[PDB]
């Protein structure tokens, strides 16, 4: 998703 | 709120990605004002999560903690001392505005953040603007995460939290004004419009309803009765229930089919070639023009995991992804912004990047400056695409060709073709695998023009390649397949 798949961090 | 409030016969903007405020001042002056550059978009500029793990990730700021205009980029001193400074030569600013959300559900409380403001977001507690657990969607949103789960259902898209970001209740008044405030304090410092960051995870009505609640530009820069030029981020490239059109009534919107199809075609991949860009535009079933905002690449998918994956066009791809600039320039759709990034350690793993999360270059996360080379490039990892003389010199073609009509068509059935903008400007691709060796018509006064992407007009003289057009408009143009840059633009202002 959004921010570069951020949330996969 | 359509329109860019730029300088007569200026026509791009630059995204400026993670600049300090210092060094945008500095290049409005040094740079963007001389070379005819409209505009510059900032990073958000308000206060946001300082993020420690990983260290400090560019997106950082699209979680906020405050309004305050006090980022990496500077305090609100450096900030209006930017605004003020590049008005003043005529290069606007455009904002960053991150009002979806402020950040995400999961940090720690406590003042981790960019200006040391206390936030606490399991108890939906932002004193610093100040807002509470009753300007958040959490009784809004119907999913059982309380996190958006199906991108099928517009609703939820708009009242739950993106990847669990607490989503703003910008149906309440109370939010809409405290969003307003922070705009109109960046209004009267002096920008000029806005990005809207996430606006596919808002209602277009309530988008309208902060707007409505805007100022006028201010006055000392703008004519009277100016309005906030926006552009909103939605990435629709069909298939979802929400469409950019949704978005009209606002003002315009990313195109993100545009790079993602450009990419496609100038790499060759999936049949495509250059010669079906001739109806480029609305033919490919893009926006209206008058509400496009396009370019090539963004900060986000120019990361290889955007909209458009692998063939988004960036700086790494140097050769294509100057032609693709250069065709987006050239061609008359759109309102163009050009992107401008700094480099970090890509690292694939299953085709996406993990280091697609580093920040600006910096020193124990204090950004570093822009400085110049003698080259008239960048150092210190700044990438400074706008800088490089083959994407400056479209940017001032664009200018120069501002309002003349899309004509001179040729293309060769495969990937040579060319087309010249009215009696103002001629430019000519080759992406095959042989070289390009022929006469076309040009539309433009006879006379010998400096190729301005092999070199610049300076005086009387060409650095470059020199073009030769006779009194009928026609000129005979070589590009080998093995040229560092395979095209070739000249125009009404680099004629000798
Ligand atoms: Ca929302
Ligand atoms: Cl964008």
């Amino acid at each position: 998703x959004p921010y570069s798949c951020w949330v996969r961090h | 709120q359509y329109s860019p409030n730029t300088q007569q016969g200026r026509t791009s903007i630059v995204h400026l990605f993670e600049w300090r405020w210092v060094d945008i001042a500095l290049e409005c002056e040094r740079y963007l004002a001389p070379k005819g550059f409209g505009g510059v978009q900032v990073s958000p500029p308000n206060e946001n999560v300082a993020i420690y793990n990983p260290f400090r990730p560019w997106w950082e700021r699209y979680q906020p903690v405050s309004y305050k205009l006090c980022t990496r980029s500077g305090n609100e001193d450096e900030f209006r001392n930017m605004v003020t400074r590049c008005n003043n030569v005529g290069v606007r600013i455009y904002v960053d505005a991150v009002i979806n959300h402020m950040c995400g559900n999961a940090v720690s409380a406590g003042t981790s953040s960019t200006c040391g403001s206390y936030f606490n977001p399991g108890s939906r507690d932002f004193p610093a603007v100040p807002y509470s657990g009753w300007d958040f969607n959490d009784g809004k949103c119907k999913t059982g995460s309380g996190d958006i789960e199906n991108y099928n259902d517009a609703t939820q898209v708009r009242d739950c939290r993106l990847t669990g970001l607490l989503d703003l209740a910008l149906e309440k008044d109370y939010v809409r004004s405290k969003i307003a405030e922070y705009m109109n304090h960046l209004i009267d410092i002096g920008v000029a419009g806005f990005r809207l960051d996430a606006s596919k995870h808002m209602w277009p009505g309530d988008i309208k309803a902060i707007l409505d609640k805007l100022h006028n530009l201010n006055s000392n820069w703008f004519p009277a009765g100016s309005k906030p030029f926006i552009y909103q981020e939605v990435i629709d490239l069909g298939g979802e229930p929400i469409k950019s059109s949704d978005y009209f009534g606002n003002g315009r919107v990313t195109e993100f089919k545009y790079g993602a199809k450009l990419g496609t075609v100038i790499r060759k991949w999936n049949g495509e070639k250059m010669s079906y860009l001739k109806n480029w535009g609305e033919g490919w079933g893009f926006v209206p023009s008058d509400r496009a905002l396009v370019f090539v690449d963004n900060h986000d998918n120019q990361r290889g995991h955007g909209a458009g994956g692998a063939s988004i066009l960036t700086f790494w791809d140097a050769r294509l992804y100057k032609m693709a600039v250069g065709f987006m320039l050239a061609h008359p759709y759109g309102f163009t912004r050009v992107m401008s990034s700094y480099r970090w350690p890509r690292q694939f793993q299953n085709g996406n990047d993990v280091n697609d999360w580093v920040g600006p270059p910096n020193n124990n996360g204090v950004i570093k400056e822009v400085t110049i080379n003698p080259d008239t490039t960048c150092g210190n990892d700044w990438v400074c695409e706008h800088r490089w003389r083959q994407i400056r010199n479209m940017v001032i073609f664009r200018n120069v060709v501002d309002g003349q009509p899309f004509t001179n068509w040729y293309d060769n059935g495969s990937n040579q073709v060319a087309f010249g903008r009215g009696n103002r400007g001629f430019i000519v691709f080759n992406n095959d695998d042989w070289s390009f060796s022929l006469t076309l018509q040009t539309g433009l006064p006879a006379g010998t023009y400096c190729d301005v992407i092999s070199g610049d007009k300076i005086n009387g003289n060409c650095t470059g390649i020199k073009i030769y057009v006779s009194d009928d408009g026609k000129a005979h143009f070589s590009i080998s397949n093995s040229a560092e840059d395979p095209f070739i633009a000249i125009h009404a202002e680099s004629k000798l």
